[PDB]
């Protein structure tokens, strides 16, 4: 249910 | 290519100001710090997480800017490079 900073945040590639 | 890092002394800081703690840590682990690092101390445009205010902070003083995208892994890496401490050559 929760998306703030980690809903793109995720969206960085680590790789 | 996410490779493991060691996060220096006022590297480490950062990371444990956002829940973290040790001495290593891999790509993974430093970019979540990161993110959370900055929603802890507030450092972005509320009406749009995509763009972070380093302002003038930590994060800002290592990148020497203004703001930086969040979903354009641009100035994150280009720091990072001589910021995040990796191994491996």
């Amino acid at each position: 249910s929760q998306e703030t900073f980690s809903d793109l945040w995720k969206l960085l590639p680590e790789n | 290519q996410i490779n493991q890092v060691r996060p220096k002394l006022p590297l480490l800081k950062i990371l444990h100001a956002a829940g973290a703690q040790g001495e290593m840590f891999t790509v993974k682990e430093v970019m979540h710090y990161l993110g959370q690092y900055i929603m802890v101390k507030q450092l972005y445009d509320q009406q749009e997480q995509h763009m972070v205010y380093c302002g003038g902070d930590l994060l800002g003083e290592l990148l020497g800017r203004q703001s930086f995208s969040v979903k354009d892994p641009s100035p994150l890496y280009d720091m990072l490079r001589k910021n995040l401490v990796t191994l491996a050559t």
